[PDB]
RNA sequence: GGGCACCACCAGGAGUGGAGCCUGCGGGAAACUCACCAGGUCCAGACACAAUAUUUGUGGGUGGUGGUGCAUGUGAUGCCCUUGUUCUGGCGCGCGCUACACUGAC
């Protein structure tokens, strides 16, 4: 659900495959349904993360880097959410200050 | 036939060795400013040590000169010095394959300011005033071979071009430098492979692909 | 030219405040359900717009007419469409970004069917969605890394001096031994 | 690291 | 359909780093200084699974064995648990005297 | 329809020496290349064409032959080439004298001729050269013959001028799967293409026009990269 | 014409030569000739507003005690380049043995 090689195009192939790529790029439709309560039946394996694309286009520096970490190649596996937890406006301002 | 700037119609390939490091010095006669021949003198002159390398120019020159499309007579070489000196290189000369005679040829070019044959019918190496557009033909497309641009298969690109729209390919022959030098001249930037290549192998790849699209 | 989700949430909340006077949109958490706008709008172009003339509105807002709420509504409409054409058309999540906003303004049209700036907001919304392509992402693609390369190698003084002295000692002792052997024989 | 650059020097 | 779990890579213990997937014997060898029998005896002294991984051995038993390695003699432990000019003169003398020997002979 | 690969760290391709005798790859040899040693007397040196000619003459051989410039330039473009980034070829130098040289595909050839020559004489007397990190011997002089060093499933051709011409893209698409290729190039100044005609099968040409060994190597490299989509 | 040979053919096998020990057998980074190289010391020291008896508080000028062809020294010349004072030092040959092979080690 993050990137699809059927939609990435290859320079090393035929007019046939380029035409077919264009046809499927036109005929694609996201089949995700959100009002569904059946979690196995929301077809969420067939979607992308446009939300994370915008999170890449965030405004703030710290959040922008924390989405470019999603864009960068998948290195590690540990992040210690117990550390990533305690944050809000007050602590954020403290850290930043120190017509 | 012989292709000159006095021809300005048909399909051809024109290469640009942009900001190629070529400096000379006066020791008592002249010596090329080769890096490894003397670095302390460069330390005195303040020009940085790893920036003046004319052997890379030699390698690119040998590659373009012995490419098969040169035997097809369909290219010509324009050198842009970092100090404002255009040099035209004709398609029918045998530049030396030895660095000693090559560097001597550079210093005598740099203080004779022209090179004609002793055959004396046409020139071999010319020193003409920049800009380059004075000799660049009419239907000319100017493309930088840059690493950051999206890559394109050479056969598709050469055939995607028209018939008489001739092609000029820009390569900065330096070791290192920021690649936004050619923008006030070039149409567009194209990549060629996923890897940091060399100037010589990039020019060879391009003339090989053009060879394939014109079936030499 | 960046993006703010808090702004899109602001739009959600404030427009539901002007509709509530709930079941279609229970994902919202409104605040003061009352102060809506009943069906008495005259919606002429002579109505009060933004009038960015501040404290005369701010410290005296509480005595609400229909007119000041209509004004702040149309301020919201202008702000929305301005940042629409500034950022939200360009953003890649445009589609499900503007899904519930399209819901909101279509609800305004089904309520009144009278405004024309919301109506043209809906029209340009349809134009932008029919226009844009909405392909899935291709975030994870990397150029192949090359091989690690290296560099070639080519061209303790007291220890090496001890070495050379030891070689000289060995050579000299063996040589003198040969000489003594020969002369004695 | 090294990519069409040259060598080190002593 | 849910089951919950009760893993840490290369550790930094006493000025050097040690790997994280292999059994505690090989771990206590790659810790700088000490030996196999020492390892097996101190691990059965702290009563830790011999077979467990270095990805295993969580923080409490880790710091316990750190206490033991930092102060072993408090745990009934034995001591095997811790860890030119004349050349010039002789050369010059022999070469000189053999020179004179050649000359007299 | 089919899952993506589990890990997506773009890893380095597996580096290759001759000890792998299984993997399908490419190998280029430089035949009859002139790399000769001499001891001037207080310094050893590599024989060079231009500067020392009467001392070549007093030795008695041909200055028309003793020239390592083409070897150096061909080596430079080959070990610079993008297939050498993809890690799919290695270099064998078969000297004019007879020594086998395996050149690892991770070395960085010295760009200037003087540094290149100094390396070459150190190699030709020392037999092995280590990196700047000093755990891997990048240059390996090794034992004749070369086919007793090549991988098993190979085709062996020479690159000659008189041969009929083909398209190397056509040739590499004509190959089989595990069948590697082995192209012999003639890095001579001026000589007959009769060096390995008992070793290899057939002669091949890339144009009806004479080339250099360098641009022939570039032509073969780019036919390779187009045939293998790299 | 015939016969022969690990000083030949053919098939292979094993050695010498890399490294260490050794009985034994022979025997010219930099500088056309009071330069460079390398070291360190002199300086890289206009003015405008306010005020003390030249310096301070506040604004700011910067390329030529330049090379330079060429034509009659005439050229607000075209390019290039600037970014000097001071003492010091420059063995070869050679047989044996030992290392280095999950062709394992305990």
């Amino acid at each position: 659900m993050l990137h699809n090689p059927a939609f990435i195009s290859n320079p090393f192939q035929t007019p046939d495959q380029v035409a077919n790529l264009k046809t499927l790029k036109e005929n694609y439709v996201d089949p995700f349904d959100v009002h569904e309560s059946d979690p196995e039946l929301t077809h969420a394996l067939d979607s992308s993360l446009w939300e994370l694309a915008s999170l890449m286009e965030h405004y703030h520096p710290n959040v922008a880097t924390l989405a470019k970490i999603f864009a960068q190649p998948f290195k590690k596996l540990s992040y210690n959410m117990e550390d990533f937890l305690d944050w809000n406006y007050d602590s954020l301002l403290n850290a930043e200050s120190s017509d | 036939p012989v292709l000159t700037s006095k021809d300005k119609i048909t399909k051809r390939m024109i290469v640009v060795l942009a900001m190629a490091s070529l400096e000379t010095h006066k020791i008592d006669k002249y010596v090329l400013l080769n890096c490894d021949d003397h670095q302390g003198l460069l330390k005195k002159m303040g020009r940085d040590i790893s920036e003046a390398r004319p052997d890379i120019t030699h390698q690119c020159l040998l590659t373009l000169l012995d490419s098969p499309i040169n035997k097809a007579g369909k290219l010509q070489v324009y050198i842009q010095t970092s100090r404002g000196i255009l040099i035209e290189v004709n398609p029918t000369v045998r530049i030396p394959r030895t660095f000693k005679r090559f560097s001597g040829l550079m210093v005598q070019l740099l203080h004779k300011l022209s090179i004609r044959s002793v055959n004396s019918e046409e020139k071999l190496l010319k020193v003409i005033k920049n800009p380059i557009t004075d000799h660049l033909p009419t239907k000319c497309r100017k493309v930088t071979l840059s690493f950051d641009a999206p890559v394109i298969r050479v056969q598709d690109y050469i055939e995607k071009l028209d018939d008489d729209e001739s092609i000029c390919v820009f390569v900065g022959a330096m070791a290192r430098g920021k690649d936004n030098f050619a923008d006030e001249y070039v149409d567009e930037k194209v990549g060629l492979s996923n890897y940091p290549l060399s100037a010589s192998v990039a020019c060879s790849k391009f003339c090989h692909g053009a060879e394939d699209a014109w079936n030499i | 030219k960046r993006y703010i989700p808090e702004v899109v949430y602001f739009f959600q909340k404030i427009l539901l405040t002007f509709i509530v006077e709930p079941l279609d949109f229970e994902n919202i958490r409104l605040d003061s359900y009352e102060l809506g706008l009943p069906l008495d709008v005259d919606f002429t172009k002579k109505r009060s717009t933004i009038i960015p003339l501040h404290t005369l509105s701010t410290m005296d807002t509480e005595a609400h007419p229909v007119d000041q709420c209509v004004s702040v509504l149309l301020n919201v409409m202008e702000s929305l469409d301005a940042t629409i054409s500034t950022v939200w058309k360009s953003l890649p999540a445009f589609n499900e970004i503007i899904l519930p906003i399209q819901q909101l303004l279509s609800a305004y049209t089904s309520k009144y069917s009278d405004f024309e700036k919301p109506r043209n907001i809906l029209n340009k919304v349809e134009k932008l969605t029919k226009f844009t392509e909405h392909i899935p992402l291709a975030l994870q693609n990397h150029k192949p890394v090359s091989i690690p390369t290296h560099a070639p190698k080519y061209e303790d003084r007291t220890r090496s001096e001890i070495n050379k002295m030891k070689a000289q000692l060995k050579k000299e002792r063996k040589f003198t031994m040969k000489e003594i052997r020969k002369d004695a024989k | 690291t090294d990519r069409f650059k040259g060598d080190d020097d002593i | 359909s849910l089951v919950v779990q009760e893993f840490q890579h290369i550790l930094r213990l006493l000025n050097t780093n040690v790997d994280g997937n292999i059994k505690i014997v090989y771990a206590l060898t790659t810790i700088k200084g000490v030996g196999r029998r020492y390892s097996n005896l101190v691990c059965k002294k702290a009563d830790v699974d011999l077979h467990k991984r270095a990805g295993e051995l969580t923080q409490e038993e880790l710091e316990r064995i750190v206490q033991i390695m930092q102060n072993p003699t408090h745990y009934k432990i034995p001591a095997w648990f811790l860890n030119h000019t004349l050349a010039n003169n002789v050369e010059s003398k022999l070469r000189d005297d053999l020179e004179r020997l050649k000359k007299i002979r």
